[PDB]
């Protein structure tokens, strides 16, 4: 049962969709942050709920 | 004892007062959202999304709409929205466009850039007139240029000529000249931009431009100012392969600088100081003598000049008395400021090598060696003798 | 209009009998499947 | 660091390569000499050893 569960739930990570990677250069007035997404642009964008 | 007590009295009365009238005033505003706001930010929240790119505004388009130039590749052709206008709006400011459908949706950056943030500041210099000490003749050639027309632009009315526009700091390394353009700002009391201009050479296309734009607007916003472009020299004319180039962007770069010496209104309100090591580091085309005016020539210190400049290092330097100033200066020729200060360090370093507090005359003769080693010239009695 | 297109790129190194490393003239480097019908007699490195 | 695999469509670290992969090819030939041996030279036989 633990083995089973476990080798379905890392396959469940892959078929749900990527993750990028950034730096917050600065804080915004909405409760957003600049941050430079750093292989593209910049996107401004919304804090999460553990942060 | 009591100098500290008043002061006590007044600091803590002012911090603490303001702490309970902040930490109060947070839940005053919260508790009513009814009517006008709730009304406003929501609105605001459903033109917008999230996420939203970063994009810079070109121009307006006179029916409502503009031409914005995105991070990405493309460009395109936007509406004009939301609370910010036209009017409300400039060109060249960067602006907050929605993502899945290309239109302002707001501000929140107001041309705010990391270039930006680096040009900026609006404080006083951090030298003072004679920190930088000396070269006081070539101040007084740069202050002349600088400081007095800021002060009293009256005089040259009076005169009646042209105000000066501008100064070329040239010549000898070592001089200082990268510290001399902020003792004279000081003086004159007046806001100091720097910006060094290598960070306005770019690999990206149209972005070289912005960056030298963005200077000569704040600059006229806090007025009088002097705006200090350090190293000139350092967009200079260079290439980085020849192959695969990088040499375009320079040109262009040193182009938008030639335009708006002049072309920012006929004023010495927006003075420059352009620090180069030699003119022929720059591109050799260039604007006429007048609009730069005087070109400051920095040389070698005299005999006079360095005990001045090594005087200045050694009250610093602790545990020197069994070194006398005179003696240094007699030993040595002619040489900057730069390699006493070099000298000075030596010193120190050979006293800690040693274990010994003290700091000798016989130490700084071990450090004169070791600076002068490699400047040798034998060719001085092959001539003479 | 029913047979559609096909992509070019080069066999960068042989990662094995049924891998290859190819370089894609798209741009990304991709591991790819050998079909039933190309032979892998035909298949080394450095061959378009 | 060292070469790796990704999904095509996952776009997430599955499987893993050598660090050999991804970098230049070692003799574009075949990796051995043609029939030519130390009885074809010829030469030089000490500086060969
Ligand atoms: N007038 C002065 N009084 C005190 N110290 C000085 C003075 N002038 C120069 N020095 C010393 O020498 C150092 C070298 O000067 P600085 O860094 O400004 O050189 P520079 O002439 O701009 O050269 P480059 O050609 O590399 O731009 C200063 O950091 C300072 O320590
Ligand atoms: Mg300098």
């Amino acid at each position: 049962n633990d083995k089973v569960r476990f080798i379905k739930d890392e396959l469940r990570l892959l078929q749900e969709p990527g993750s990028y990677v950034g730096e917050v250069i600065k804080i915004v007035s909405d409760k957003k942050v600049l941050v430079k997404v750093q292989p593209e642009g910049k996107y401004i964008v919304d804090v999460a709920k553990d942060i | 004892t009591r100098c500290k007590l008043k002061l006590l009295r007044m600091e803590r009365i002012k911090d603490h007062l303001l702490l309970e009238e902040e930490f109060v005033s947070n839940s005053e505003i919260l508790k009513p959202f009814e009517k006008k706001q709730e009304e406003e930010k929501k609105q605001l929240e459903e033109i917008r999304g999230n996420p939203l790119s970063i994009g810079t505004l070109e121009e307006i388009i006179d029916d409502d709409h503009a031409i914005v130039t995105s991070p990405t590749m493309p460009d395109y052709y936007v509406s004009i929205l939301s609370f910010v206008d036209k009017e409300l709006l400039e060109p060249g400011c960067s602006v907050l466009l929605h993502h899945k459908t290309m239109s302002i949706v707001g501000v929140l950056q107001d041309d705010a850039d990391p270039m930006v943030s680096v040009m900026k500041m609006d404080k006083s210099p951090t030298e003072s007139y004679s920190d930088i000490g000396g070269l006081e003749s070539q101040i007084q050639e740069i202050k002349e240029s600088v400081e007095l027309p800021l002060t009293h632009p009256e005089l040259y009315e009076e005169m009646g000529i042209k105000p000066p526009k501008g100064v070329i700091l040239y010549g000898a390394p070592g001089t200082g000249k990268t510290l001399l353009a902020k003792a004279v700002a000081n003086q004159t009391s007046a806001t100091f931009l720097r910006i060094v201009g290598s960070e306005l050479i770019q690999k990206y296309l149209g972005d070289g431009p912005r960056l030298c734009r963005q200077i000569f607007k704040v600059a006229g916003e806090n007025a009088p100012s002097i705006v200090f472009i350090d190293e000139i020299d350092a967009i200079g004319t260079k290439r980085y392969d020849s192959n695969s180039g990088g040499e375009r962007e320079i040109q262009r770069t040193m182009l938008e600088l030639l335009n708006q010496l002049d072309g920012f209104d006929d004023r010495g309100d927006v003075k420059v100081i352009m620090a180069t090591n030699k003119i022929e580091t720059l591109d050799p085309a260039l604007i006429r003598p007048g609009r730069i005016d005087r070109k400051i020539l920095f040389e070698n210190p005299d005999l006079s000049t360095k005990k001045k400049i090594l005087g200045i290092h050694t009250s610093k330097m602790n545990l020197s008395e069994d070194v006398n100033l005179e003696t240094l200066v007699t030993t040595k020729d002619d040489l900057s400021g730069a390699d006493i200060q070099a000298m000075c360090t030596e010193a120190g370093l050979l006293a800690l090598r040693e274990r010994r507090m003290q700091v000798t005359a016989e130490d700084f003769k071990q450090a004169k060696e070791r600076v002068m080693k490699n400047k040798v010239e034998e060719n001085l009695e092959g001539l003479y003798l | 209009l029913q047979s559609i297109g096909q992509l070019i790129g080069e066999v960068m190194k042989e990662l094995s009998e049924e891998k290859y490393i190819v370089k894609a003239s798209s741009g990304p480097r991709y591991i790819v499947g050998v079909r039933n019908s190309v032979d892998r007699s035909k298949l080394k490195k450095g061959v378009r | 660091s060292m070469s790796v695999a990704l999904h095509r469509h996952s776009n997430a670290l599955v499987d893993i390569l050598p660090p050999d992969s991804d970098s230049s090819i070692s003799v574009m030939g075949e990796n051995e000499k043609p029939d030519v041996t130390y009885a074809d030279v010829g030469g030089l036989d000490m500086q060969k050893q």
